[PDB]
């Protein structure tokens, strides 16, 4: 019986919050045991226990710092244009998790079962251990120098204005699928031979990164080839 | 213009030289949205995008018309991206400023059955004498109003669901100014004082006039793609210059006349300048004048929308002096 609690939050609303409509909101979604909870735009500074049952959390918008525990059964999180210091424990239910424009400087474990990553605009100085089942990473606007061994299906990845300094190692062809990854801005000199083994599927953008010189020569060298069917890759 | 700021600062975000394109143009924003189709113009300063005000939809055999949104279930959203402004770009109305945007896909396995697939029997005369797609569309989602202090204050109102970058992929059926103007001023050499004089005659036409830019620019193309000379033509000299005394048309020549005029099309202001002075043999100061500003504000230019403006009129101005 929260729902007093709930109440409280509500009596609680500092001048700016919106508490009110939060508290209708969640009322609502656990009167009528409704499966989205979207608090977001409400100019919320914390939030009340959550009802177990939502497995989809949407709170961008607000000055939220740090997020209460979340719902064994939660699905995606979207804590975006928050002040978010720390996310709370990960589900292993949670398949997509974003909370990007916030100041995360590290980041929970990720479950095995999350698809989707999305912590741009953060301090994050190191990732964590990245499940496979991701197919989607979003880590630009952060601070990182080392990107962790990339997973097998990984189709996107935008890695760019970051402090990266060596190049990543991939899943050595593990798929055969289009694949977009971004490395721009990242104060990278030089590249692994892995490179040259990957197929023309890979579309690799590392223009602006401090390459050297004879990088530069080899990766002309490459792309001025008909023999040459290698990853699509963009340089300056 | 600030548009252009905007739209250029996500490209270069997102995917710096990359297929990414930027929008240029507020008002034909819609146009560029996936499922659109965007043609190519010759510009030597790179290939420029217009739009056509068609769609895959126009010209894909509708089955029936009956329904031809379901064409729209294989469009993709890859989600949402943030875009961090720069210092001189200013969200009226936080001290680090970003902007959100939203990325929407074509599917590519509508893109692997695209080939393998049938036309309308009837097709829009635009279509019919048409002879690319966007694939990729990052998209306001929701009104920011910018402002930039930026010079060489600024202000627009980019409404929400707006286009700002796309990537479009080809429609299939069933480079160092230096070097440039250097190679075309090469060509020109090798032709005959009254050779050189009759382009000259004819490109000082082209001076102000769209109208006589756009008929010379066609018309030096189509004796390049007939490759003979007409019985008569209102600047018949102009292409017999084109050939050599053999007859032989020498390409580089037309190739070389045309690129003066690509560049001519970047210089729409300015165009009265040059003609004054080849109107009064000033052309040497002028060609300096711009050879100043360039390596003044810019260390090996020659290794801002200004810049690129200043190389079309030092290669047409040096073409002029060239050919005077």
């Amino acid at each position: 019986h929260y729902l007093r609690i709930l109440t409280e939050w509500e009596k609680n609303s500092s001048p700016g919050e919106e508490r009110g409509i939060a508290f209708n909101r969640l009322s609502q979604c656990f009167q009528n045991q409704e499966a989205v909870l979207n608090l977001s735009d409400l100019n919320l500074t914390s939030l009340p226990e959550l009802p177990k049952h939502i497995s989809a959390l949407i709170v961008e918008n607000n000055k939220l710092t740090s997020l209460p525990k979340l719902p064994a059964f939660l699905k995606e999180l979207n804590a975006d244009n928050n002040r978010l210091s720390v996310i709370p424990e990960l589900p292993e239910s949670l398949t997509t998790l974003s909370v990007r424009s916030n100041q995360l400087e590290n980041l929970p474990v990720l479950p095995n079962h999350l698809t989707s990553l999305f912590v741009e605009n953060n301090r994050l100085y190191n990732l964590p251990a990245l499940p496979e089942k991701l197919k989607f990473l979003h880590v630009y606007y952060n601070r990182l120098t080392t990107l962790p061994d990339l997973p097998d299906k990984l189709e996107i990845l935008c890695a760019q204005r970051n402090n990266l300094v060596t190049f990543p190692q991939f899943s050595d062809r593990n798929n055969i699928r289009q694949k977009e990854y971004y490395f721009h801005f990242n104060q990278i000199t030089t590249l692994p031979e892995s490179f040259s083994q990957l197929d023309s599927s890979y579309r690799i953008n590392i223009s602006g990164n401090p390459l050297s010189t004879r990088v530069l020569q080899s990766l002309q060298r490459l792309t001025s080839s008909p023999d040459y069917h290698g990853p699509q890759i963009y340089f300056s | 213009s600030v548009f252009e700021e905007i739209t250029r600062i996500v490209v270069k975000e997102m995917d710096a030289g990359g297929d990414m394109i930027a929008v240029r143009s507020l008002v034909d924003a819609d146009r560029f949205r996936c499922f659109h189709l965007v043609g190519e113009k010759r510009t030597f300063f790179g290939c420029r995008h217009y739009t056509t005000g068609l769609t895959l939809m126009d010209i894909l055999d509708t089955d029936g018309d009956k329904a031809e949104f379901q064409i729209l279930d294989n469009v993709d959203s890859t989600g949402e991206l943030i875009v961090r402004l720069p210092k001189e770009i200013t969200i009226s109305g936080f001290h680090h400023q970003k902007i959100k945007i939203s990325e929407n896909r074509i599917s590519q396995q509508y893109l692997a059955t695209l080939e393998n697939r049938k036309l309308k029997r009837e097709l829009p005369f635009s279509f019919r004498s048409i002879n690319y797609l966007v694939t990729e569309t990052l998209e306001t989602v929701k009104e920011e109003t910018l402002k930039s202090d930026r010079q060489y204050q600024r202000e627009v109102t980019i409404p929400p669901n707006r286009v700002l970058s796309y990537r479009v992929k080809q429609l299939v059926f069933p480079r160092n100014m230096k070097e440039k103007l250097e190679d075309m001023e090469s060509v020109l050499k090798d032709l005959t004082e009254e050779k050189r004089k009759d382009v000259l005659n004819s490109l000082a036409k082209c001076l102000g006039k769209e109208d006589i830019r756009q008929d010379l620019e066609q018309r030096v193309s189509e004796v390049l793609i007939s490759g003979e000379l007409h019985m008569e033509d209102p600047d018949k000299p102009l292409l017999s210059s084109l050939f050599n005394a053999a007859g032989v048309l020498v390409e580089a020549r037309a190739k070389a006349i045309l690129d003066f005029l690509d560049a001519l099309l970047e210089l729409s202001e300015e165009q009265q300048f040059v003609a004054e002075a080849l109107e009064k043999g000033t052309l040497p100061l002028l060609k300096d004048q711009v050879k100043s500003v360039m390596e003044q504000n810019w260390d090996e230019l020659a290794s801002d929308p200004e810049a690129r403006i200043l190389c079309a009129l030092y290669v047409v101005v040096s073409i002029l002096l060239e050919l005077a």
